[PDB]
This record gives C-alpha cells, structure tokens and sequence, in this order.
C-alpha cells in the first residue's frame, strides 16, 4: 500500500481531473456518492463503504468549480477539496503567478501536505493544466516549484495542454508558454503532449466523429492517464513505477518532454470491423498521424520507446512485434541509445464508459516516447515569440503586474538553448 | 459574481442601454416587469452579473441612467420595460450642455458628479465583486462626452485595477451634425487615451450603410442601430454570462487586444446579418460567416482596414460546431489575408466559443478586431480640428466655461502623438 | 422590572410620545383599547417595562403628559389609541408660555412642577424598579424646553443614580420658526450639560430631507417624522424589551457612549428606509444596510460627520443573521472609513443584536453614533446668540420673568467651553 496525488489547475485542469476521477470511479464501480485494495492508490478508507478522490480542484475563476459542484458527483467529491477563485488571470502568466496566485497558494500547498500526511506511500504527484490558460500556466508553475521545495526528490508528473501551432485560444499564448516553460523547466520531471487539433483530427478520421465535443478530449486524457496508472492500480507481469518513467527518459535533466499516444481509438461499429493483434496495433500507433501530436517524429531521431500493454497480451508476441518494429527503417534511434526499450504488461483490460466514443476492448497499448520532433514545435513557438515580441506587444499587461522586459528575454534565450541542445 | 455596472450618457446612450436591457431580458428569460420565465437553467444561473437580488422572485438591471435633461428620461421610462428599473437609478439634470463638452464637464457636470459617483459606488458596494464597467455615450454630443470623460476619470482614480470598456459613438465623418463636435471628440479622446483601458469605436455611417445594403432596408432607423448594438453587447458578454467550452471574459479580451496602453481602440463586429429571403437560402455554416468576418461591407467604424494593417483579431462564436473547423478557418484566413494582416504578430486570431447561442439565432458571431485603419479617422479629425481652430471660431462658448488655449494645444498634440505611433506600427 | 416612565413636553413631544405608544401597541400586540392580542409570548413577556398591571387583562402605557395648554391634549386624547391612557396622566396648564423658556420654567412652571413631580413619583413608586426615564420635547419651543430643564433638574436632585436619555428636538438652522428660540436652545443646553446623563439631538431639516429624498415623498408631514421617531424609539429599546443573543439596555449604551460627563450628545440613526418599488428590488441584506449606516443622506441631526470625527458607534440589529458577518462588516467599515473615524479609539463600534425584528420588517437597524459634527451646530448657535444678544433685542420678555444678564453670560460661556472641548477632541 501506496497512494498518489492529482493536481488540477485552470478550466482544462479541472475538467481533466473530473474526467480522470470519472474513469477511476466507474472502473472500480464507485456510485456518485462513494460506495459499492488497489483502489486505495486514489481513494481513502474512512467509515463504511466510503471513498473520496485524493485531489485538489483550484482555479482563479469559480465557473468550472461551480460546474463540478453542480454534477451528480457532489457526494463523490469532498466539498473542501474544491477551491474557488475570484480574479481569473485571463491568459496572463504573470497575473496568475503573482497577483492572485501568491495569496491562494498557501491553503493548497498546505492541505495537499495533509493529503501526503495520510498517504505514507505517496508514489508521486499528478498535475493537469494548460499552457494557454494564464491560471494553468502561472499557478501551476508556482505550485510546481513549491512542490519541489517542499518535497525534494519526490516524483512529479505533469499533464499540460500545450496550445497547438495553429490552435490558440489567446494570442498572448506564446508569452505564457515561454514563461511557464522557462520557470518550471528545472523542476518538471516529466511533461507530456496535448494537441487539441490533432485530437480533433484523429477523432474525425479514426472514430469518424464528425461533431466531437470536449468530452472526447476528456477521456482522451482519461484513457492516457488510466493506461499510465494501470501498473500502480493493477498488478501485471512487469509493473512499472513512476520513478522508472523518469529514470528511462531523463538521462539528462534538460530533455524531459516525451510525447504520448494511445492505441487504438476505434468506435464500436468499427470495433466490429477490427480486432486487435499486437503487430498491427503497435505499427498503427507508431504511425505519425495516429500520434495525437502535430509533429512528424520521422523528422528527427527517437530517444526511447516504452510500451504499456494492458489485458491479455503475450510477452513473447510483444518481443516479436517490437523486434520487427525495430528492423524496419521508418524507425531510427540515436547512436548512443541502442537499447532504450521498456515494456510494462498489465492484466487489467481497459475500461469503457457508457455512451463514450471508445469501444469496450479486453486489450490496449500505450505509446510512450520522446521524439526529436518536439524540437520543431519548440522552434516554431520561439520564432512566433520573437516575431510578436519584436515590436514588444502585450508586454505592458505583464508590466502592470510589475516587471520589466528582461526576464521575458532571458526566458527566450533559455528556451533557445533548450532547443539547440538537441 | 463578476458584477458589471452599466452607465449611460446622452440620449443615444440611454436608448442604447435600454435596448440592451430588453435584449438581456430576452436572453435571460426576463419579462417586461422583471419576473424570470426562462426555460433553461443556463439563463438564470449567471443572472447576477447584470441583475441584482430583488425580493419577490424578481431581478432588476444593474444600470445607471445619467442625463442633463429629462426628455429622454421620460420616454425611456414610459417606453417598453420601463418598470424593470427602480426610480433611484434615474438621475437627471435640468439645464443641458447643448452639445458642449466644457459645459457638461464643468458647469453642469459639477452638480452631477456627486450623484453619479454616489450611485456607482452604491452599485459597486451592494454587489459581491465588480469585475468591470461598461459605458455608452456619443462623442459627437457635447454633454455625453463630458459625462464619459468625468466618469472614466473618477473610475480610474477610484478603481484603478478594475478594467472596463467604453462603447463611445464617434461622430460620422460624412455629416457634421454639430459644429462644435470636433471639440467634443478632441477632449473625449484626450481623456480616453488616459482614463480608459480599452475603447470600441462605433461610427454612424458604417452601420447606416449596413442597414441600407446588407440588411436591405429602405427605411433605416435608430431602432435597427440599437438592435445591432445590442447584438454586440450580447456577443462580447456571452462568454462571461453563459457557460462555454472556451470560457472568456472582458479581461481576456483586454489582455488579448491591448499591446500598448495608448493603443487600445478597436472596432467591434457582428455576423451573420441576412434578411428573410436570404437566410432561408444562404448557407447557415461557418464559411458563410468567415467570408463575412473580413469585409468592408459588414464593417463597423468607417475606416477601411485594407488600407492599413490588422493588429490582432478576436472571434467569439455561439452555436453547435467543432473547434478544429474554426482553427483551420482562421489559418486559411491568415493564409489568404496575409497582406492585410500583420507579419510580426503570428496567429493573431483570438479564438473562443460560448456554448449558448442568442435567442432566435443558432449562430451569432462577434468580430473583435484592431487595425491601423482608425489612423485615417484620427488624422482626419486632427486636420479638421486644426482647420477650424486656426480661425478661432466658436471658441467663446468653451472659453466662457473656464477653458484655455494651450490646453487644446496639448490635446491636439496628444492625438498627433497617437496617430504618429499608429503610423509607426503600420 | 426595569420600568421606564415616559414624560412628554410640548405639542411636538406629545405627538411623538403618542405615536410611540401606538407603535409599542403594534410591537407588543396591544389593541386600541389596551387588550393584548399578540401571537407570541415574546411580546407580552416584558410588557411591564412600558405598561402597568391593569385589571381585566388590560395594560396601560407608563406615560406622563404635560403641557401648558389643552389644545393638543384634546386632539391626542380624541385621536387614535386615546382610551389607553387614564385621565389622570393628562395634566395641563391654562396660560401657555408662548415659546418662552423663562415663562414656562418660572412663571407657569411653578404651578406645574408639583403636579409633574407628583405624577412621576407615583409612577416610580407604583413600579418594581425604575431603570430610567425617557423625555421628549422641542428645544425650539419655549415651554417644552422649560419643562425639559425643570424635569431633568428634579430627576437629578431626586434620582441621581437612575440614568436616562432626553430626545430633544433642536430647532432647524435653516428656518427661524421662533425669534426667541436661540434663548430656548441656550438655556435648555445650559441645563442639559448639568442635569442629563446623555442626550440625542434630533434636527428637523435632516429628517425633512430624508422623507423628501430617501423615502421619495412629495408631501412630507409630521406623521412620517413621528413614524421615524417611533422607529428610533423601538430600535433603542428593543434590546431591553425583547430577548436577544446579545442583550443590551440603555445603561449599556450610556456606558458605551459617554467618555466625559459633558460629552454626551449623539445623533440617533435608523435603516433601512426604502419605498415600495425599491424594497422589492433592493437587496434585503446586511451590506445594503452598512452602506446606509454611514451616509450624509440618511443622516439624522443636520451636521455632517465627514467634516468632524466620529467618537464611537453603536449598532443594534433585529433579524435572522450571524454575528461574524456583522463583525467583519464593522471591521471593513473601519478599514475604509479610517479617516472619518478616530484613530485613538480602536474598535469603536458597539455591536449588539435583538432577536425580535419590528412588526412589518424582518430587519431594522438603529445607528447610534457620536461625532464632532455637532460642534458646527453648537458653534453656529453660539454665534447667533452673540449676534442678537449684542443688540439686546427681545430681552424684555425674559427679564420680566426674573432673568439676568450675567446668567446668560455664563450660559454662553458654558457652550463656549463645550464647543472648545469638542474641538480639542477633534
Ligand atoms: N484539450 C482540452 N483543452 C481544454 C479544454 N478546456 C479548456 N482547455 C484549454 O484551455 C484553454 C483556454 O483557456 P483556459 O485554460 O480555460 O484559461 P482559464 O481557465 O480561463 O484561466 P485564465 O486564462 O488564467 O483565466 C484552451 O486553449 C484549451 O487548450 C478541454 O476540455 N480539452
Ligand atoms: N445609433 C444611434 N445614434 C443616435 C441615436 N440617437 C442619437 N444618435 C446620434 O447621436 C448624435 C447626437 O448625440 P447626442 O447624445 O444626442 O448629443 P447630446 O450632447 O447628448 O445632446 P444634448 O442632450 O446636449 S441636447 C447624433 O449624431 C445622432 O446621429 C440612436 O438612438 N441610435
Ligand atoms: N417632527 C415633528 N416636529 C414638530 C411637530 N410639531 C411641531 N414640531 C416642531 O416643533 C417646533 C415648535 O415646538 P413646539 O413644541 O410647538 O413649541 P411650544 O413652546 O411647545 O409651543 P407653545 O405650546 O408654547 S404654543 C416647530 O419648529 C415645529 O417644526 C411634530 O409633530 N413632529
């Protein structure tokens, strides 16, 4: 026995946390109130037939928190773990990092500290947020360094909604993205991808949902986190811990930004049309378009590859499929990283939702790597930042939060050094 | 939560605010008296932003009515939905500045500043958290501009952190309704560069031509102008008032629209706008709107952005569609309008969607954009001011209210610096 | 228990006391005759404070009616609730001082002092324990002020330990109803600095303006003034009359309001005060009252506290709310009104709540505060007295009643010392 803590900041973070808790509740049979020992990794035993999520819901705006506390799962969540803000940063990293974040970071730090107090087997921290959101950038970053300074070497996992190259809710998104990336770089143990446009494209072409909604995105995150945490929440042939995830993909602290991909995303009518075998599902998932990242991995080199099989998957078939994956030349690896393969097998089949886009299947695989194509996105973001900051636009907004342009500039050069480190 | 207090100045401003209030009563399911009858919880969940907690299951608008004459006062109160306002919010003068900025700002504004500050402070304190303000007035008029300037000054010195927007009505270049209206615009802009965080410029002749041609009406009226104004109204404020997959507020727009403190003038937008025998034949799809987002026909403040360059664009949507279509449409808009767009502000389209469409339309789209086209308007205003100030005509009315020469000189210098900065951006 | 005897002087005082008595009959469930019909035990549990044990299941007010003329006598007795008073409490003169202090205090007061002392002693002895007294009169009037001075002197020499309050009516500065009213105010205050433990100053024009503007009445009358007076009435005395989570009495207020024996003048307060078409639209919450606690509009005794400094504030509440909201509201009131407040009296807000709200209102709030604003009123009175005493005009009427020069000199010297001490506090 062991536990983990999930952190949700901003609208995207709150929605993601709610969806993930919906998964964890329906997978273990939790009714909306909390009733009917691996489920203790995310829920706490007190009283009689009771469980509550080990999470904190915080946002500078109370709209999403109000929406959460109006669902049928009010009884499921403790009221005190929901935090309501008053002044949304409005896509401003500095606003949510200094003006409102500094006076509300205390209660959250403080009581996630108790969440660790009753969880002596705290494996790590889960963070869900968005770069585009000013709250989800600033408050998330500051609480990230607060976690680092209050826990030391404790493992921490970040799930960030990176704005897409052509999808941006706010035009000031480069400022928030660059600022948060420079601020939390040294402490970000592992940060993933989310490309909204790639999610929409995959849903429209794979699930063939011409009119999807953010619920599809919500379980897109939900299924990813479920596949990641199945090892901790269910036994398997070779379970994988959170520590090994950062051990394999962080030989150097500078590069800790791996991309994620799921296989498969198939509707029930199309699930009738295809049953999964290891070779086909892996080679489909390794296909660049199947990746939920809008960056072709074949442009650069591959760091490492991690497989997360769940269900009735034969390890020998895994080895054979992975080998025949290796031999083909569409896949290339760095010279000094010949053997960077880790496989995690779990016996728990992926869980379905009623009325969901995904189809109920006994087996699945999670696609886990850090390709060099992320450098393309980083360079494009840096170029956009240079263009839109060259005339110094929207800077006065961050100035009114009380800093001058210097920190913007050296964050730009820090991220440039990160980009050229490849 | 995030309460917004409405203050209306001038006859046009009072009419605009009233029409807004009936439109909000439609959108939130409020009858002519104040009772709620909406069929969905979404209308009444965030009713407190524009309404207050009234006894007997009622709601009253968070509005402040200011004028120097009670003529439009009586017409508005005796008009539709006049009983939804308490008599206390109606405070009026008895002299009238007579389309004079100095009179309405110093002579008659001296005995109205106390009342307007008292009522706005009462509205601010009686609410939970005042997110910001919204003011409507006409820069062509003299009194309304003076009330706008006085209120923005008092708000800035009282609530320097609470942002707002001013929906001022710039006089039409084609028609000189008032001889001394250049002074009014001069002083109003000189105070706006200084006491307002962001401003939308609403020009008459552009909406007149839209009603004439786009709507295909042979008899345009103030009613249609107030209707489109209320559509702009709802389009900007629906993200805060109504739940959305991409939630937004006035603070988000202000952050996304203001690159420099003095560069805060933007030109609002609305679409689609089609008649009965075109709507049943037009495509009710996004491309029909994206061809309508960028055009000099459905264009708001009479200065063509094609001559200048767009600073950045904000687009709010209300309906049932996916988001990626919007993103690719914005990308195509950049791809084809690159020359009309600015090269050094990549992805300058601000994308957000409110889930709830307005009453009677399953889409509405509000185009919030900024371009250096307003440079032409400001330069023409400056040269007109120079033209009839070189002759020193009609200065006696202002100098009789405690005016001075070099004051107007630094006013015109401020607009000169503003237009020079806008040209430098161009 | 803690019985209070009411004595009314002058026509205005008699009307005020009567209106009080009907209001108490409402609050305690007493009909026009005296029978009890209240629906709760709380009304009739402490009825003995203002009523006496009457046979046949009846109750009569503990009131004393004094006048020098029977005109208002007959109107009051023949008016509503006139049968609830025994004929013995009505004692009247037959001459009338004619708005003269000296006449009503020496000439006609000589044959009324015996009667008033006899009746007040009968009321005191017939009761269990007389907690204190309450008197109503007008300082503008001559006779009423003389009766007030005589009664406070006799009470002080007879019951020096039993505190009271006097609800005197200071003449309005704007209107000179009586030419010799400055003498009346002079002598009344000279006796009040000396025979009264604490005094509330009630000024006409302030309540007149409140009825005109705050209540929005085009025809203010004495009835509304007496109504608001009876609200002040109930607001002060509800803590003693009715059970409360924070029980209080007149002794608590006197201890909390009097820092120096000569510094005992305070300016009462009432809220909320809203009309039919504002009450159904206003917020029936505490903040709507706390914005109404501190204002020159709903303000009682015509001198602005903003110019001066508050000494200390007492706030009594009647309704259904928690107490911490009141405490934090008082803290915010300090935080924002620190300049208007006194720095060397920290936490100068006296907080108490009576559980039972008045009839017809689920909150009423009575603002008992003290400020150095009354310094302006006293200084203006002193300078007026100097102005028309330098000319020695209208002195013959007073000197014919046994008056003298340096007596008025030490009177004006006493007000000079009082105003100097108040300025020193400021
Ligand atoms: N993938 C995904 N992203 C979402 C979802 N909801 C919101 N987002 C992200 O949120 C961004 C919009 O801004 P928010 O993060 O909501 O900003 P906010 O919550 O208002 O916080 P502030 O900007 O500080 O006021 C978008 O760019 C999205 O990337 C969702 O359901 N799915
Ligand atoms: N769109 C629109 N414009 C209006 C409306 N009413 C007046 N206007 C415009 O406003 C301008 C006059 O502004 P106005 O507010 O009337 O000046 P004013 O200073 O307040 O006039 P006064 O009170 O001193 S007499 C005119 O050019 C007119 O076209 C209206 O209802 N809708
Ligand atoms: N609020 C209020 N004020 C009143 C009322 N009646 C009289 N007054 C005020 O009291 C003042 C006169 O005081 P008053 O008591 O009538 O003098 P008086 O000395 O008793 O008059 P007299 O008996 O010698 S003839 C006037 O200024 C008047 O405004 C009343 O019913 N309500």
């Amino acid at each position: 026995m062991r536990e983990c803590i999930s952190i949700h900041v901003g609208q995207a973070g709150v929605q993601i946390g709610n969806a993930c808790w919906e998964l964890y509740c329906l997978e273990h049979g939790i009714q909306p109130d909390g009733q009917m020992d691996s489920f203790n990794t995310f829920f706490s035993e007190t009283g009689a037939g009771k469980h509550v999520p080990r999470a904190v819901f915080v946002d500078l705006e109370p709209t999403v928190v109000d929406e959460v506390r109006t669902g049928t799962y009010r009884q499921l969540f403790h009221p005190e773990q929901l935090i309501t803000g008053k002044e949304d940063a409005a896509n401003n990293y500095a606003r949510g990092h200094y003006t409102i974040g500094k006076e509300i970071v205390d209660l959250v730090l403080d009581r996630i500290r108790k969440l660790a107090d009753q969880c002596t087997g705290l494996q790590g921290f889960l963070i869900f947020h968005s770069f585009g959101g000013g709250t989800g950038s600033g408050f998330t970053s500051l609480l990230m360094e607060r976690l680092s300074v209050d826990y030391g070497k404790k493992s921490k996992l970040e799930f960030a909604i990176y704005p897409a190259p052509q999808v941006s809710t706010a035009v000031v998104e480069p400022y928030n993205s660059i600022l948060t990336t420079h601020t939390t770089l040294e402490h970000s143990d592992c940060a993933f991808m989310v490309d909204n446009e790639a999610i929409y494209d995959i849903c429209r072409r794979n699930l063939d949902i011409e009119r999807p909604t953010y619920t599809n995105l919500n379980r897109l995150i939900g299924q990813i986190v479920s596949s990641i945490t199945a090892s901790l929440r269910f036994d398997g042939a070779l379970n994988v811990d959170l520590t090994e995830f950062q051990t394999n993909l962080v030989p150097y602290p500078r590069i800790h930004f791996p991309l994620v991909t799921y296989a498969p995303v198939i509707s029930a009518e199309k699930a009738y049309h295809e049953q999964l075998s290891v070779a086909e599902i892996t080679n489909a998932c390794f296909e660049p378009a199947n990746q939920m990242v809008k960056c072709d991995p074949r442009h650069g080199k591959y760091m490492a590859c991690c497989m997360l099989y769940r269900g009735d998957v034969v390890p020998k078939d895994v080895n054979a499929a992975i080998a025949t994956i290796k031999t083909k030349r569409t896949i290339q690896f760095v010279d000094w990283c010949p053997t960077g393969f880790k496989v995690g097998i779990n016996y728990q089949p992926p869980t379905v939702v009623p009325g969901g886009d995904l189809a109920k299947v006994q087996r699945a695989v999670c696609m886990l790597s850090n390709t060099t194509a992320i450098a393309e996105a980083w360079a494009r973001l840096d170029h956009k930042f240079d263009l839109m900051y060259a005339k110094r636009a929207f800077v006065h907004w961050y100035v009114g939060e009380g800093m001058e342009e210097g920190e913007f500039s050296e964050a730009r050069e820090d991220l440039a050094a990160l980009e050229k480190d490849y | 939560m995030r309460e917004i207090v409405h203050i209306q100045a001038g006859q046009c401003g009072n009419q605009i605010g009233a029409k807004f209030w009936e439109i909000i009563s439609d959108e939130h399911g409020i009858d002519a008296t104040g009772a709620y009858h909406g069929d969905s919880d979404l209308q009444l969940e965030r009713i407190n932003v524009y309404y207050n907690e009234a006894s007997g299951g009622k709601y009253v608008p968070r509005a402040v009515l200011v004028d120097l004459e009670p003529g439009t006062m009586d017409s508005v109160r005796s008009g539709p939905f006049g009983q939804i306002f308490r008599p206390d919010n109606f405070v009026f003068g008895q002299s009238g500045a007579g389309n004079n900025w100095a009179k309405g700002h110093y002579t008659e504004g001296a005995e109205l500043v106390d009342s307007v500050l008292d009522v706005v402070r009462k509205e601010a304190e009686s609410c939970d958290c005042l997110q910001g303000f919204q003011l409507t007035h006409s820069l062509g008029g003299g009194t309304g501009s003076g009330m706008g300037t006085l209120l923005i000054s008092k708000i800035r010195e009282e609530y320097p952190d609470r942002i707002m927007n001013t929906y001022s009505v710039v006089p039409s270049p084609k028609v000189s309704d008032t001889v001394v209206e250049p002074y009014n615009a001069t002083l109003s802009v000189h105070q706006l560069v200084e006491n307002t965080d962001e401003t939308y410029c609403i020009d008459n002749e552009a909406l007149y031509d839209i009603c004439f041609r786009t709507l295909k009406l042979t008899t345009p009226t103030y009613g249609d102008l107030n209707h489109l104004v209320s559509l702009t109204m709802s389009g900007v404020t629906t993200c805060l008032r109504f739940p959305g997959q991409l939630n937004a507020d006035l603070r988000k727009l202000a952050v996304n629209m203001v690159p420099f403190p003095r560069l805060h003038f933007f030109m609002p937008g609305f679409a689609p706008l089609t008649s009965r025998g075109s709507q049943q034949y037009r495509a009710l799809t996004v491309p029909e709107l994206t061809q309508q987002m960028f055009d000099a026909k459905n264009m708001m403040a009479a200065c063509d952005p094609r001559h200048g360059r767009y600073l950045t664009v904000a687009a709010i949507f209300r309906g049932r569609m996916s988001m990626k279509e919007v993103d690719e449409q914005m990308l195509n808009i950049q791809n084809k309008n690159s020359s009309y767009f600015v090269e050094w502000i990549p992805n300058n389209v601000k994308t957000a969607v409110c889930d709830i469409p307005p009453r009677g339309l399953k889409m509405s789209a509000t185009f919030i954009g900024n371009s250096t086209a307003i440079q032409e308007l400001f330069k023409r205003i400056s040269e007109q001011f120079t033209a009839m100030f070189r002759r020193k005509a009609f200065l006696h009315w202002y100098t009789g209210e405690g005016m001075d020469e070099m004051e107007f000189t630094e006013a015109e210098s401020n607009m000169n610096d503003l237009v020079s900065e806008y040209q430098q951006y161009q």
